[PDB]
């Protein structure tokens, strides 16, 4: 997997891969790796395939029982918590999740989670997890701007995860986008490396790595 | 179990 | 089955009593007055004994004043019985307390643990609650000297001066007469004794018939000593006040 | 373990543990609560037959539950200490999993939660407890005032008094009390909650106790002659 | 099934007393006269063996029972509550002191753990208290000689000299005449033997009287010698030649 | 005394009757089924005036899809609402569907009888339960703490019932509207209210398909409230 | 050392049209180099138009199989007689196979139906429950062979129109099911001649709103 | 987690025309010690069922029990129990299957290879296959064992698919059976000369045939056979 | 009068009043009916409503593809012993591959209710279930009484005036008893029977409650439009 999500000038970006692999396997290309938690809340999965999935569904029916008790959405650093604490109780289980929760709260802002499997919670502004995590953070954090249009931003998140996705052979099938505002999430499509790697070639005349 |  | 045989212990009363509480009440005014004085340099616990036999052991004996640690001490006023068991169930309570923190329990911290425990008897278990009040005499940097009382329902209260058990109502009359905040201990010593005098139920006060502690800083310099006197000790203090 | 069902129904739909838990809520010293613009005001009664009491160790009637939230009572002494340590649990709980302190909403509907629990539980009676919880929303500046009994019933009050002779004051505040236009200052509340008390009490000596909590964790008791002062400024608006 | 009588069977009237502990003092005092002497170098229990048939052979029901090899105890009320109490007193005496400190609980300790035993008859659920007041008496170390009385209620009290059960009041008047703190132990024995004939009705014998003492080391009871530092039990019981012997000099 | 879990000669069981005696002193609730959705309406009855009366809450949310209104003593329901909403959240992890609103009620009653020497007592809160599913449409249920639940068209419960049950007997048809059946809530509900009926002392609710589950806001009941009195007085 | 799973071998493949969906598996059934029977089926109709396989270690197969049916069951008992939607039926799975996390059911699960628009779905699991919904999946011992093929021929994969300077792709369609039983058969030949586990016979069940229908063909039994 | 001590072998069986037949021998191995000889391994259940076991003795000793106490359990309250609420070959092995996939699950296996043989009530054969992991399978032939390896490729040259069944009498897979006996004499160093041997049918039911021998063995070329190369004398 | 307190307390002519009791809310209950040929078993119920506003409270629970039951009496009971008979059903064939004798399911219950007759804290279930089922040995009937006894009938009915019907099964037992291989005759002959425990009232379609089991009938309920057919 790769996987990552930043804050900016206009709220948050979420880009994540698709693929699934089994070894050397190649399971999956079309793996949804973002959970629409509420209208507001968004987790991303890397790890464990079932580990992710099954825990991130039942964090949304968590933060679903949180609102009909407290008449109020939940705050990303509750949730988050919900499921850093959970995972704790299983540590040495052998959960395998490397997970960002990603919203927005009026009390909040705009805000981003890591939380993992060993029980480390951090907020943060950049995360990028995943065994193609170190490929997006090269191409990420020497363009990064706190300032980036919300049309960079999402090329740029977008740009990071074709960048692992080539490099990474665990990583890769299509990038899903993500941006999150104070209105909430906005879904800015499912986009194959197949033709997105080509497109990116040609248009902005990168990867002479590879033969044209 | 496969793996993300 | 067994319903038949339950006198629920732990219910209210339609005035909203509790039925075994206000009875346990009855039980200890019957008991040996015991007096807690609290003075400015130190405190004093006094008790009268539930009535003497000759034949009794009086200096190897103990019934009514009880040492919790060495800054905490009770007096008794009920079934001894029922006090001992709280008696070490808050000696260990203030082990505990030690041994976590490394600093001798703060006097009210006990009292309260005990004093909840006695309120638990009350509101589950369906068992019949304690037959017992205390005073509690101690010294923390907190608070320096402190009196408390607490009784069968878990309710517990601060004084200056208290009395429990046996005529606790002409003794607490007697107490607020005389009683004054800038006192010594030496003066709370002699109220004491004269108020168990005037309030005693036999003919005359003796030696025999009492149980005394104090609780001083009278040892070496901000540090705190308790003294449970010797027969012969009272004897002379007695003598000392012109009781006898 | 003891499994007796105490709380358990008449033939007329009557609780009567429940009922009888009231009663001694109403033979309880006197307390009230009273919500200003901007603060929310906690008095109470003390029993005036004690002299020789030792108030720096006597526990006191308004409890902390939380640095911004204060709990007061009427009833059972010895009861309303269980409750508040629960309550004083839930609070510490609440910050560490939600990372927030409690609402003051929150924190009463657990207390409540409590109180209930024990009206159907087997071995045990009913909290002889109700009470006044107030404080203020972690950010916020609306001031709360909740009351709970123990039935588990809790609901929100402009102000409210429980114990005894509290229907002498309920009418007081009724009528002195106007929807419209709250206490607008510390001042003109902490005034409001002792001339209600005063209609009850005896003289307003070692018989009164104030609490006053504002926003953001600012909660100070009165003491003696700062409420004193009170007393003494309206009887000498009384003689009219 | 199971034990559902979890609720106190002893609870508070209005007037305050405790019904079940004064009617277990009550089955005391129909139970037959015992009694207890301190002397200065030792201390006498005694008490009547009141047979139930003339063909019961009442050695094999022993009334004076040693705890530790320094303490004994005797009683008034009903044999069988006593009878459990001894077992009960004999295993906590090791359980919850020698196990512990690997010697013996001193009287009043071993004392203190028989009456929590008693006072739990007396709150705990689905029981009655103990029907017994017992006389322990005992020697250690650091306290010397000691006599001590345990009530139903859990209650225990050190005596000088005392008696319990039938005739327990005019056997308590008795001994205020002889009893001074300059007794020896001989002296205690003979008191004892006086004073448990007043409260006897039929045969007075080293066969009806069942009698123990609390006094010197007996190295030959120990049953093993090399151990210098161990110098043998203090409790001994007397014989029905013993006591027979100091009947002739009464 | 005598055991909690007793019949009376009659066969029927002592504490589950008198349990229905506590809730017929219990303040008024008011359900109506049509095909455009189910009204859930409810007499607030603030003891005294300086109780803020939008803290009494006596309808409530379950689901997107269920709501619930209670008579009776209401501190009881805490625990119902509990389940019914763990209830129908858990059904939809593991079937990743909408709970059914008879499932969900039978849960809740489920709950019911687990009384005896599990809790002490019956409960002491009867419940209307109201919502949409796909199979069976609209739906109103009565939950008695007998464990035994009914559906209606329309239902009243509480002190009022008798009086209220009669009357929807005679107004309720197949085709009520859904604005007609929130009117027809307001003008039974002052019928049988002691004081008099306005936005602050009763409260609105309905579950439609479309918008889920919704409490109206005072301002919304208000004039449903004044174009009720408008109604009448114009014949 | 008690080694609990074994490898019963075998393989299945689901593929989802229009309108139908077949879920097809071969019934040869082994441990080690030997066979335990030549027809032992492994695809079975589970009630509610809904059919599922668990492919791998036998045992966890069909304990899986029988909770999942019995799960069917109660569904209707609990829920009034409600059809349970394949969407239902997944979700459903995931629990039962997440359920032992910890002491997994060694199988590779598809199940096969129509969602609720009465449109063919394929729903495959990983065994500790991860699940996802696709036109296509091979499972089991020669999934690895199969799997290349089918993302080939029946999401054209590769495949770009001719003349088009290879900028077009093959254009996504349906296939019909006479179509989709041709490439079950092959994709099976084909497994066969290459992988000692698969063999023996093929056994297809296909999905419609009209029910569940049999197919049975011979495969080569070396 | 388990080791077997004393262990039987083979169990082989097939499907005929009108039922089934089952053998196997009767020893128990102690490891290579060939150390009881009259163990019967076949064990019936009514009229209509006979389990077959290999593996763990100790462990079919057990399951015998069980089966015994399950006769019992069945005729309780059921005035049918020898007729229509008689147990059947399909309730027996489900019960079997049942307890040892349990058994597999908590870490602790019977440690076993067990055949189920009979026929149905509706005259149906019954063949099936449950082990110690409770992997279960049904052919018209099975085997256990070295029984798997050398029986099966035997007995299959007689019934090798579904339509052959009708067309193999008791005669011709009796004889199938018992060569396959012979022929795992020959090879398997765990095996016996002596074994039991039943035939379940539709119509004649249980036939359970004790102390059957190997018989007609070719040995005789052995003579011939000198040194292993170059020897010649 | 003194010895009804609990069901552990027999009177002194050895009687079990609390399981009286009981059985007198079976009484209070909506008649239904049951009878069987030797092909197909029919369970028919009066559903009974709380008013004009409301539903008609069900009385019939299948319990496994060849078993169900009817009841009458408390109906939160009648969901306990189903869900026991239904788990029964179900382990005889997850275990065995065996569908449940109706017998042994008769046993079963009896057992059940039983515990609950002898022990103290717990009370008799308060429901009367009549069960009908095709197995191995072919149609039958069962009379369950939370006094625990169960008894297995040609035909009976329970509830409120059910003596009625009884009645007329008795006499008409030698004609219902061969109504073999027609579904709907052995149906007509059961809603004539509950007819007879009717007053002040007749079979409506949101009425009336029907179910069969038999040879090739799973066993299946009729409610709504699907009884017009016989009214
Ligand atoms: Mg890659
Ligand atoms: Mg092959």
């Amino acid at each position: 997997t790769t996987t990552l999500a930043f804050r900016f000038q206009g709220g948050i970006i979420v880009a994540v891969d698709s693929r699934a692999t089994a070894g050397n396997w190649v399971a999956s290309q079309t793996v949804k790796k973002v959970i629409e938690i509420n209208p507001f809340l968004l987790g991303t999965m890397a790890g464990g395939a079932a580990d992710c999935q099954f825990w991130e569904t039942w964090l949304g029916s968590q933060c679903r029982l949180h609102e009909l008790r407290e008449k109020e959405r939940i705050s990303v650093a509750a949730a988050s918590k919900i499921l850093s604490n959970l995972v704790y109780q299983y540590k040495g289980a052998g959960l395998s999740m490397g997970t960002m929760i990603c919203g927005y709260t009026r009390k909040e802002g705009p805000t981003i989670y890591y939380v993992d499997s060993d029980g480390t919670r951090l907020k943060g502004d950049i995360f990028c997890v995943g065994s193609g995590q170190t490929f997006a953070y090269g191409v990420l954090d020497s363009n990064y701007k706190w300032d980036l249009s919300v049309e960079d931003a999402l090329y740029l998140g977008k740009r990071s995860i074709l960048a692992a996705a080539h490099r990474d052979a665990y990583s890769g099938g299509s990038v899903n986008l993500y941006h999150v505002t104070e209105d909430g999430w906005i879904y800015h499509g499912n986009h194959d490396v197949g033709e997105l790697f080509w497109k990116v070639k040609e248009e902005e005349g990168s990867f002479n790595n590879v033969i044209g | 179990a496969p793996a993300x | 089955g067994s319903r038949r045989y339950d006198s629920r212990t732990t219910i209210f009363s339609p005035e909203g009593r509790l039925y075994q509480v206000e009875y346990a009440l009855e039980s200890i005014s019957h008991a040996g007055t015991a007096i807690g004085i609290m003075a400015s340099d130190g405190i004093v616990l006094a008790a009268e004994r539930k009535v003497t036999s000759t034949l009794l052991e009086q200096d190897t004996s103990t019934e009514k004043l009880y040492k919790l640690n060495d800054k905490i001490a009770v007096a008794v006023a009920g079934l001894t019985a029922d006090a001992e068991i709280l008696i070490n169930t808050a000696r260990i309570h203030a082990q505990n307390y030690l041994k976590t923190y490394n600093e001798d329990i703060p006097v009210e911290i006990l009292v309260r643990r005990l004093s909840d425990i006695k309120q638990g008897y009350t509101q589950h278990g369906g068992l019949r609650p304690f037959g017992v009040s205390f005073i509690y005499a101690g010294y923390d940097d907190r608070y320096g000297y402190q009196l408390y009382t607490s009784n069968p329902s878990g309710n517990y209260t601060g004084w200056k001066a208290i009395s429990v058990g046996a005529n606790t109502s002409a003794a607490q009359t007697l107490l607020q007469m005389d009683y004054k905040d800038d006192m010594k201990v030496d003066d709370a010593i002699e109220l004491a004794l004269k108020t168990l005098s005037k309030t005693t139920d036999s003919s005359a006060l003796t030696y025999d018939r009492l149980e005394f502690a104090t609780i001083r800083k009278g040892a070496n310099d901000g540090e705190v000593y308790q003294k449970i006197f010797k027969p012969q000790e009272i004897k002379d203090i007695l003598v000392k006040t012109g009781i006898t | 373990g003891y499994d007796r069902a105490l709380s358990i129904f008449s033939p007329d739909g009557h609780i009567f543990q429940v009922e009888y838990a009231l009663e001694a809520v109403k033979r309880g010293t006197c307390a009230v609560g009273v919500k200003g613009k901007n603060c929310v005001v906690l008095g109470c009664e003390r029993r005036s037959t004690l002299k020789l009491q030792d108030t720096r160790i006597t526990p006191s009637k308004v409890s902390k539950i939380d640095s911004h939230v204060v709990l007061s009572f009427s009833g059972l002494n010895a009861d309303s200490r269980i409750l508040i340590e629960k309550a004083r649990v839930e609070a510490q709980s609440h910050r560490l999993t939600l990372e927030d302190p409690v609402t003051v909403e929150y924190l009463t509907r657990y207390v409540a939660g409590v109180q209930q629990r024990y009206t159907q539980s087997g071995g045990v009676r009913p909290f002889g407890v109700s009470t006044l919880i107030a404080g203020f929303d972690p950010r916020d500046d609306e001031p709360k005032l909740y009351q709970t009994e123990p039935s588990g019933i809790y609901s929100s009050w402009s102000a409210q008094t429980i114990g005894r002779n509290s229907k002498t004051v309920r009418e007081f505040l009724e009528k002195n009390y106007d929807r419209k236009e709250p206490p607008a200052t510390v001042e003109e509340c902490v005034k409001l909650t002792v001339r209600s008390l005063l209609e009850v009490v005896q003289t307003g000596a070692k018989n009164i106790e104030i609490t006053v909590v504002k926003p953001d964790s600012d909660i100070v008791a009165l003491s003696s002659e700062e409420i004193n002062q009170y007393v003494t400024q309206i009887e000498q608006e009384k003689q009219e | 099934m199971t034990d559902r009588y979890s609720f106190s069977l002893t609870t508070f009237s209005p007037s305050g007393k405790l019904g079940q502990i004064d009617y277990a003092l009550t089955a005391v005092k129909q139970g037959v006269t015992s009694l207890g002497i301190k002397a200065t170098n030792g201390v006498v229990i005694a008490t009547e063996k009141k047979s139930s048939s003339p063909l019961a052979m009442s050695e094999t029901l022993s009334k004076v029972s040693l705890l530790t090899p320094d303490i004994g105890a005797v009683y008034s009320g009903m044999g069988p509550d006593y009878r459990v109490l001894v077992d009960k007193s004999r295993k906590v005496a090791h359980t919850s002191y020698k196990r512990i400190y690997g010697e013996y609980p001193p009287t009043k300790l071993l004392v203190s753990e028989v009456a929590k035993i008693m006072q739990e008859a007396t709150q705990s659920g689905g029981v009655r208290p103990f029907g017994v007041s017992l006389l322990i008496a005992g020697h250690d170390e650091f306290n010397g000689f000691s006599l001590y009385q345990v009530d139903p209620s859990g209650s225990y009290f050190p005596w000088k000299a005392t008696a319990i059960g039938k005739g327990s009041v005019a056997a308590k008047t008795f001994l205020e005449k002889r009893w001074n703190d300059e007794l020896e132990l001989e002296d205690a024995i003979h008191i004892a033997l006086l004073t448990l004939k007043e409260s006897v009705e039929g045969e007075f014998n080293g066969d009806t009287i069942e009698l123990a003492i609390i006094g010197d080391e007996n190295p030959d009871l120990l049953g093993y010698t090399g151990i210098p530092t161990d110098k043998g039990p203090r409790f001994r019981k007397l014989t029905s030649q013993e006591i027979n012997d100091r009947l002739e000099a009464l | 005394d005598r055991g909690v879990s007793t019949f009376s000669p009659e066969g029927r069981l002592f504490q589950v009757e008198y349990s229905l005696e506590a809730i017929k002193l219990g303040s008024t609730a008011i359900g109506i089924a049509t095909k455009e959705g189910v009204v859930l309406g409810v007499e607030k009855r603030a003891t005294s005036p300086l109780l803020e009366s939008d803290s009494i809450e006596k309808i409530v949310e379950i689901d997107r899809h269920i709501g619930c209104a209670m008579s009776g003593l209401t501190a009881d329901a805490r625990s119902m609402i509990e389940h019914a909403r763990t209830a129908a959240v858990t059904h939809n992890l593991y079937y990743d569907e909408d709970i059914n609103v008879e499932s969900l009620t039978q849960s809740v009653c489920d709950l019911a009888l687990r009384f005896g020497e599990l809790m002490s007592r019956p409960f002491g809160v009867a419940l209307l339960i109201a919502g949409h599913d796909a199979d069976d449409g609209y739906q109103l249920f009565h939950a008695e703490p007998s464990g035994t639940f009914y559906r209606y068209n329309a239902k009243a419960i509480g002190s009022g019932s008798e009086g209220a049950q009669a009357e929807l007997l005679n107004e309720w048809h197949s085709s009520l509207t859904l604005k007609e059946a929130e009117l027809l809530v307001l003008k039974i509900l002052k019928q049988v209210m002691e004081e008099k009926l306005d936005e602050n002392n009763a409260q609105l609710s309905c579950i439609t398909k479309q918008d889920g589950f919704k409490i109206y806001d005072n301002e919304k009941t208000a004039e449903l409230i004044k174009e009720l009195k408008e109604k009448e007085a114009a014949e | 050392q008690f080694n609990p799973y074994g490898d019963n071998g075998g393989t299945i493949l689901g593929i989802a049209g229009e309108d139908f969906a077949v879920l097809a598996g071969d019934t040869r059934n082994i441990t080690d180099y030997s066979i335990n029977s030549r027809y032992e089926p492994k695809v079975f109709d589970c009630g509610d138009n809904i059919v599922m396989s668990a492919n791998g270690f036998a045992a966890d197969g069909d304990a899986l199989v029988k909770r999942f049916k019995n799960s069917v069951k109660w569904y209707h008992f609990d829920h009034n007689d409600k059809k349970l939607s394949i969407n239902s039926a997944a979700r459903n799975i995931q629990h039962l196979l997440y359920g032992k996390r910890f002491f997994p059911y060694y199988v590779h699960t598809i199940i096969a139906g129509l969602d609720e628009d009465g449109k063919g779905a394929v729903y495959s699991f990983d065994p500790v429950g991860s699940y996802e919904r696709e036109q296509c999946r091979a499972g089991g011992a020669a999934a690895s062979l199969i799997m290349p093929f089918l993302d080939n021929q029946v999401n054209f994969k590769n495949q770009y129109e001719p003349g088009t300077n290879g900028k077009v792709k093959k254009p996504l369609k349906y296939l019909s099911v006479e179509e989709v039983i041709k490439l079950v058969r092959d994709s099976f030949t084909s497994a066969t001649e290459r992988h000692i586990q698969v063999g023996d016979g093929l056994e297809i069940l296909i999905v419609t709103k009209d029910g569940v229908r049999k197919e049975f063909y011979e495969l080569k039994r070396d | 987690t388990q080791q077997p001590i004393v262990t039987g072998t083979s169990v082989i069986s097939m499907k005929y025309d009108n039922g089934v037949i089952i053998a196997a021998d009767n020893l128990g191995s102690y490891g290579s010690l060939l150390r009881f000889n009259g163990v019967e391994r076949l064990i019936p259940v009514g009229d209509n069922t006979v389990v077959g076991i290999s593996g763990d003795i100790s462990d079919m000793q057990h399951i015998e029990r069980l089966l015994k106490d399950l006769v019992t359990e069945n005729a309780y309250d059921n005035p049918l129990a020898d007729a229509e609420e008689a147990l059947e070959p399909s309730y027996i092995f489900e019960y079997l299957a049942t307890v040892m996939y349990q058994r597999r699950s908590k870490m602790n296996p019977l440690w076993n290879a067990i055949i189920v043989a009979g026929v149905q009530s509706n005259g149906d054969q019954f063949l099936r296959y449950v082990n110690l992991l409770g992997v279960t399978y049904s052919s018209p032939t099975l085997a256990t064992g070295f029984g798997a390896h050398m029986a099966n490729p035997l007995l299959r040259k007689v019934v090798d698919r579904e339509s052959d069944i009708p067309k193999t009498t008791v005669q011709v897979a009796e004889e199938a059976i018992v060569n396959a006996m012979r022929v795992l004499y020959y090879r398997d160093a765990r095996s016996s000369r002596n074994f039991s041997l039943a035939i379940i049918d539709k119509n004649t039911g249980l036939t359970f045939k004790k102390n059957l021998q190997v018989e007609n063995m070719k040995w005789d070329f052995a003579k011939d056979i000198k040194g292993y190369g170059t020897q010649k004398i | 009068n003194n010895y009804d307190g609990d069901t552990v307390t027999f009177s002194p002519t050895g009687r079990l009043f609390q399981v009286e009791y009981a059985l007198e809310a079976i009484k209070q209950g909506s008649v239904t009916v049951g009878l069987r040929s030797n092909t197909h078993a029919v369970l028919v119920a009066l559903k009974r409503n709380a008013d004009e506003l409301s539903s008609y409270q069900k009385k019939i629970i299948k319990c496994d593809e060849h078993m169900g039951l009817s009841l009458a009496g408390l109906a939160p009971d009648a969901r306990v012993l189903s869900n026991y008979l239904r788990q029964q059903c179900n382990y005889s064939s997850l275990v065995f591959n065996r569908k449940l004798a109706v017998e042994r399911a008769g046993h079963l219950l009896c057992d059940k209710a039983q515990k609950n007759t002898q022990s103290y804290g717990g009370r008799p279930y308060g429901v009367g279930l009549l069960i009908i089922g095709y197995d191995k040995s072919g149609a039958h009937l069962l009379e369950f009484q939370p006094s625990g006894n169960v008894t297995e009938l040609y035909g009976t009915a329970i509830g409120a005036r059910s003596q009625g019907a009884k009645t007329y099964l008795e006499r008409t037992l030698d004609t219902f008893i061969k109504i073999d291989g027609n579904p709907d005759e052995l149906i007509k002959a059961g809603v004539e029977a509950i007819s007879q425990s009717l007053r002040d009232e007749s079979l409506t379609v949101d009425n009336l409650s029907i179910a069969i089991v038999g040879k090739d009938t799973p066993f299946t309920i009729y409610d709504g439009e699907a009884v017009a057919k016989y009214i």
